[PDB]
RNA sequence: UUCCGUUAACGAACGAGACCUCAGCCUGCUAACUAGCUAUGCGGAGCCAUCCCUCCGCAGCUAGCUUCUUAGAGGGACUAUGGCCGUUUAGGCCACGGAAGUUUGAGGCAAUAACAGGUCUGUCAUGCCCUUAGAUGUUCUGGGCCGCACGCGCGCUACACUGAUGUAUUCAACGAGUAUAUAGCCUUGGCCGACAGGCCCGGGUAAUCUUGGGAAAUUUCAUCGUGAUGGGGAUAGAUCAUUGCAAUUGUUGGUCUUCAACGAGGAAUGCCUAGUAAGCGCGAGUCAUCAGCUCGCGUUGACUACGUCCCUGCCCUUUGUACACACCG
RNA sequence: AAAAGACUUCA
């Protein structure tokens, strides 16, 4: 029902459907902006 | 100057140093290159037809001043040094560098010498003999360099 | 060092002798006759020698002053 | 001159292992708490506290060493469309605090997790 | 350039003179001490910033009346 | 005291014929001058005095810049460190005096800047306070001494260092003493 | 013993000092130090103070300057070696001061922005 | 340097092409026009005579041969006093008349 | 930098679920192997309601899928400690009434109404731009200080989003706050800080 | 709109300044073998051979040590002081102290309101419209963006001897190592390979191991000799590895061979005022593979101006306006 | 100071 795979490469988040895309913080950078003003990485914490 | 002996190793500057310390090197019984040259076995022109005034036994020299005083460095250490092999914009290329075999055929004649043994995990580490053979030599060093 | 051919005698034309470290005048007369191997196998490489455009995937978005006629001013 | 015959040897007590004695002799300690919060105030404000937890216990330890910053510093012009200049500037610190005690005791190790002064501090009980 | 005196430098600087005046000197490092007791300002050179103006101050008070300050 | 500047010259053993030059041309520091790498603040007041000054600083400083690329500070010191004992060889005399002297000559008085006002460009000269001089005499210098190193086998702290020697002698064979008359010439009479 | 280590400071690099008075040598990574440096005019700034001072035999210096490059090295040790010998002698006040001492600068390495093609060089267009 | 010529659709330019080659040497040096007399009575004692010490290298553009022609012969020459060498990083010396 | 990244999807945990969410805010305190997670809400009942099954739904899912221990962790209700600083609520209300209607720019000082109520000093409501299905001109009102921008780190500021999606056209929104400091005194309104004592006939006097 | 003062206006708020972040000065404060330095020994090396001297170990111990490192909390600058100038004020200029006199230096915040700026291709945010089994869905296979007679921008590399080549010197900083499967993500060490690379062990989800981040510029001893030069490294062909199932319009790297234009760039035009210009490397990001890129970072470091508004853009007055679609009027 | 001119519709 299938056929032929093979096709690795750049896996790809569910948060972008982007070739590029970020392991870090499970998003990509321009998804990350909106990351980057909540902080959300550990010792860090706003308006610096 | 045998008072000189022991000082002078360190001291003197290092350049001139592997100058005088190649010429001792050709008294010895080693220096057995076995063919591995012939490819292209450095940058670009030292392949080692040449080697004999220009590139050997300066090599030798420069490794075993090293080793004294830095001691517990391998063979990725000594690459590095001599080498540059940093990354190319693609358009730059000047030299390539090897360097990989020449440390360790080296490393290795000096072992059988007695010059140098290994530390298992360390690299290569100066045996108390090595450390004789150079501050001896080193004594007659001084005197050109002073 | 050395320089020998090798392989079954089937294949017709060309082999390649095995990198040509012999050189001196072999070489040079050996290396037009290199574009016409590529040329006779109908190879994409030798469509693009026989068009005069260089092969190796150069940028060609400018710069074909080289690649295949000097600076003609307007295009097409 | 000479004659050394060496080891450690004049007995125990390293900055590595804080020697102490009874409990079968304890030769155990090297426990490290580490403290990793989003806010370095709550985090210094922990370190007091461990200090404290130390001194009553029997014997007290040693003050925190606190080690290094690890940064993953961004800056990105998210997207313009064409945009080349005035990126922002949101670079994370972080820092990781380890206070080593001179006994950790089976006393020590409940005391510790317990009563625990982090809101935002995550502090360790952690491994050999 | 750069050392202006501020609004917020200004209100403050008279009205710290105005009452505590016999406490207050020309001394810069005694007045540094004098403004932890009546305030608290979050950062350093916050403290050394009003010090500074309201010595300077002081010392035109007792040399003639100054517009905004009433002993 | 054995005081350095490459430990072979003295600098207070040098006079400063021209009295004007020698107040803005200081030979001695605050316990005495030197040459030793250093760094400097040496703002950008103008008109009076407005900067200490060692005429080997000034001299490294300027050749690692013009005639452009590559250099460095220590690859500038090491040209001036050899061309000044060949100065000092070839005039059998201090090669600090030597500088000196060619400074005040191919110091010209008067510049020749480019304004552009009404309908013409007019040049009617503009100052050119006294350390400006020192710049400008060893800049022309450089450029001439460049020219020659490019397709000649002549390292440039000799191609340098003859000129030097030309310029304080008024000799025209020197690049920094005709262009110093060039622009004098045409300032003066185009007013 | 005898190592006392006072800390001068200025430009990126520490240099650590155990200094005795005593022998006239001068030693950085214990080697000989215009030896170390040699063929430079920067060695001549170390060796200035123990020169122009009239006072030889006064310093044993063993200094460890340590991790960055060759070329800050010969610095630091210049002034912590006016600080030690000023702590005793009420007359070589007047040797520290006079002699050049201490700039950090402040302005060590600058923070690099967008747009920048270095850091403060701005771009060819743009 | 002097500047350029100008580009044009096709080309590219260039203007200077360089002064031009002569004082080949180190050829001319092991025969013996220059092995003999030539090199030690004409060229090498008389331009330190002018000015009793010259550098090598101004002397080299004024003879019109290339430096290492000399180097040889500066040595044979230093031993019996008719010269004095020096050192530098950049093999910068000196050619010296008359030592007294 | 590895702990970075686990503290980060710890965080992405509360922001899939308190995305839409009808109910307001949710700080989590993290004690030893169980997670505290406390809803601080006026509606904090029917979430739990206690027992019944509501509660160990909203549980388990979240340990599944990331967290540490075949275990139960805990949920607890909390009241509101100044409504202002954060919610989720504060939002929602807003769109509580871009429902049924009610002019906009009405409920838009509705919101105001309140805020201030609570102390405040100062408060911008700013709702999003179309009214009449025109072309986007977003309407403010204020009364007040307010800083979201510009002066220190600890404003303490509420900001959201959500959308209210008409049959011609989105009406946004973002309530924004800039309320007091932690309830339990703490105030330092804009960083620097007056302060003076009463009056100087002194030994005894000081103050702050 | 920084302030004083005149003062039919008084007193506020917003922006900015301030603040926040980051770089400075402290054998101060508090610590630390998961960071160091000393002191002490020193098994260990060398020399006087003899104590000693000198070197050596991220342990040989100790530390009453914290200078660097690390990070918490402080104080430190307020143009202090003195003198000039000024309504004798707000101030500005210089001398001295001082690490710093300059909003402390450098950044970030940087508004009300405007723009039919840009983004429906960040987002199961979304109105409306279309489309929707012969899909404009989705999935699979293959190709594209790489196409080139030529215009433009950002860039890269040069024209050389302040340089290339070849030995030789041999020293880092900001960061980062996601389970990634049978060691796999970073990879030291040992073999083997000229190279590229392979292989076997081991450590490290990390102040520890990788990493003294032993990096490049630079630095030194030769070669060369001013030559389209061996500078430059174009275009081309063969061959071998690496990643991917697969490498082609050569993914990338190397080897062999080819040995370009370019001899300092016109009409024009950008950026820059001492840790900045210029030269120089690196890490991180995208990432199976691919960086001449970006973003930070170290390193080497000025000539000239510290003035003015000519050029240029905008702000406050007065003045003009037939403009308001606002001079592209 | 004399080198400065044009410039679609809904608007």
């Amino acid at each position: 029902s299938h056929p032929k795979n093979y096709g690795a490469g750049s896996r790809v988040c569910r948060v972008c459907g982007n070739s590029h895309g970020l392991i870090r913080k499970y998003g990509l950078m321009c998804c990350r902006q909106c990351f980057r003003s909540d902080a959300k990485d550990i010792g860090f914490i706003k308006y610096r | 100057m045998a008072d000189s002996t022991a000082r002078t190793v360190k001291d003197v500057n290092p350049h001139e140093f592997v100058k005088a310390y190649s010429a001792h090197l050709k008294r010895s019984g080693k220096m057995e290159l076995p063919e591995w040259v012939d490819i292209v076995k450095t940058a670009r022109f030292k392949e080692l037809p040449p080697y004999d005034p220009d590139w050997y036994y300066t090599r030798a020299a420069s490794i075993a001043r090293k080793i004294y005083l830095r001691q517990g460095i391998g063979v990725g250490g000594f690459q590095k040094i001599y080498g540059g092999r940093q990354r190319n914009g693609s358009r730059p290329p000047h030299f390539c560098k090897s360097s990989g075999a020449i440390s360790r055929n080296i490393l290795q004649q000096l072992q059988k010498m007695g010059i140098i043994d290994v530390d298992p995990k360390g690299g290569r580490l100066i045996t108390s003999q090595g450390r004789r053979d150079l501050d001896q030599v080193a004594g007659r060093v001084d005197v050109t360099i002073a | 060092f050395k320089v020998p051919d090798w392989f079954l005698n089937r294949k017709k034309d060309y082999k390649d002798g095995r990198f040509s470290q012999v050189v001196s005048n072999a070489v040079d007369m050996k290396l037009r006759d290199d574009l016409e191997r590529l040329k006779k196998i109908r190879n994409h490489r030798g469509l693009r020698h026989y068009w005069g455009v260089r092969v190796r995937g150069q940028h060609t978005k400018t710069t074909g002053r080289r690649g295949k006629t000097v600076g003609v001013s307007k295009k097409r | 001159m000479a004659a050394a015959d060496v080891a450690y040897a004049p007995p125990m007590k390293s900055g590595k292992i804080g020697f102490e004695s009874s409990q079968e002799v304890q030769h155990r300690i090297r426990i490290t708490l580490s403290s990793k919060s989003v806010k370095n105030l709550e985090k210094v404000c922990g370190d007091l506290v461990k200090g404290a937890k130390d001194k009553s216990l029997k014997v007290k330890g040693p003050v925190r060493m606190p080690t290094k910053v690890l940064h993953i510093t961004t800056r990105k012009s998210p997207c313009g469309e064409g945009t080349n200049t005035w990126d922002r500037f949101e670079m994370r610190v972080h820092k990781r605090v380890i206070d080593l005690v001179s006994s950790a005791d089976v006393v020590k190790q409940i005391t510790s997790i317990t009563i625990e002064p982090g809101v935002e501090v995550e502090v360790t009980i952690s491994d050999q | 350039m750069g050392r202006v005196r501020t609004k917020t430098v200004k209100k403050t600087s008279r009205q710290v003179i105005e009452k505590y005046y016999s406490r207050m000197t020309l001394d810069f490092h005694t007045n540094k001490k004098v403004l932890e007791e009546v305030s608290i300002l979050p950062s350093k050179r916050l403290r050394n910033k009003v010090a500074g103006f309201t010595t300077h101050l002081m010392r035109r008070i007792q040399r003639g009346p100054v517009r905004g300050i009433s002993l | 005291q054995v005081v350095k500047l490459f430990n072979c010259w003295s600098f207070e053993d040098v006079q400063v014929n021209d009295i004007s030059l020698a107040d803005y041309l200081a030979v001695s520091s605050t316990k005495h001058a030197t040459y030793l790498p250093h760094t400097a603040g040496r703002y950008s007041a103008k008109r009076f005095r407005k900067a200490q000054c060692p005429l080997v600083e000034r001299l490294t400083n300027s050749l690692m810049m013009h005639g452009r690329n590559n250099g460095k500070k220590i690859m500038a010191v090491r040209i001036v460190k050899h061309a000044m004992e060949i100065i000092h060889l070839l005039t059998d005399a201090n090669p600090i005096q030597v500088i000196v002297d060619a400074i005040i000559n191919s110091g010209p008085r008067e510049d020749a800047t480019r304004i552009g006002s009404a309908g013409a460009v007019r040049r009617q000269a503009v100052d050119i306070s006294p350390l400006r001089r020192v710049n400008q005499a060893i800049y022309l210098l450089t450029t001439g001494a460049r020219e020659s190193a490019f397709r000649n086998i002549k390292t440039i702290a000799e191609c340098l260092a003859d000129e030097l020697i030309n310029a304080a002698k008024g000799s025209s064979n020197s690049y920094a003493i005709k262009k110093k008359d060039e622009i004098e010439r045409v300032a003066k009479a185009n007013r | 013993a005898v190592s006392y280590c006072k800390p001068g400071r200025g430009l990126i690099k520490v240099n650590g000092v155990p200094i005795e008075l005593i022998r006239p040598e001068m030693l950085r990574l214990k080697a000989f130090e215009p030896i170390l440096l040699a063929g430079r005019s920067r060695f001549k700034d170390i060796d200035m103070r123990i020169r122009v001072r009239g006072g030889g035999k006064t310093s044993q210096i063993y200094a460890i300057r340590q991790a960055i490059a060759k070329a800050l090295v010969a610095y630091y040790q210049k002034y912590v070696d006016e600080a030690s010998k000023k702590e005793v002698k009420d007359i070589f006040a007047r040797y520290d001061r006079t002699l050049l001492v201490a700039d950090p600068r402040r302005c060590e390495p600058k923070k690099f922005g967008g747009r920048g093609a270095r850091a403060r060089f701005q771009k060819s267009y743009r | 340097p002097p500047p350029s010529s100008k580009p044009a659709k096709s080309g590219g330019g260039k203007q200077k092409k360089k002064k031009w080659s002569k004082g080949k040497q180190k050829e001319k040096v092991n025969n013996s026009v220059l092995f003999d007399k030539a090199t030690y009575d004409k060229l090498l004692s008389e331009v330190p005579k002018y000015k009793q010490i010259t550098p090598s290298v101004l002397s080299e553009r004024l003879r019109i041969n290339g430096s290492l022609a000399r180097q040889a012969i500066k040595d044979l020459e230093s031993r019996g006093a008719i010269r004095v060498v020096s050192v530098h990083s950049s093999q910068l010396i000196y050619t010296r008349a008359t030592n007294a | 930098v590895s702990d970075g990244v686990f503290y980060a999807e710890l965080n992405e945990m509360l922001t899939r679920e308190l995305a839409e969410d009808g109910y307001s805010g949710v700080e989590v305190r993290v004690t030893p192997m169980r997670t505290e997670i406390i809803i601080r809400a006026t509606r904090t009942q029917n979430v739990l309601g206690e027992k019944g099954r509501r509660i160990r739904e909203l549980t388990s899912v979240v340990q599944k899928r990331f967290n540490f221990l075949e275990n139960g962790v805990e949920l607890y209700a909390e009241k509101v400690v100044n409504r202002g600083l954060c919610a989720i609520a504060q939002a929602e209300s807003l769109r509580y009434k871009l429902l049924g209607g009610l002019a906009v720019r009405r409920a838009c000082y509705g919101v105001l109404r309140f805020v201030m109520e609570s102390g405040a000093k100062g408060c911008e409501v700013i709702v999003s731009g179309k009214l009449r299905a025109q072309r986007a001109k977003s309407m403010k009102f204020k009364d007040g200080y307010m800083i979201s921008s510009g002066q220190p780190v600890n404003e303490y500021i509420d900001a959201a989003v959500r959308h209210v999606l008409l049959r011609q056209g989105v009406l946004g929104i973002k309530v924004k706050i800039m309320l007091d400091w932690d309830p339990k005194g703490k105030l330092g309104p804009t960083t620097p800080l007056p302060d003076l004592v009463t009056i100087h006939p002194p030994k005894e006097e000081n103050e702050l």
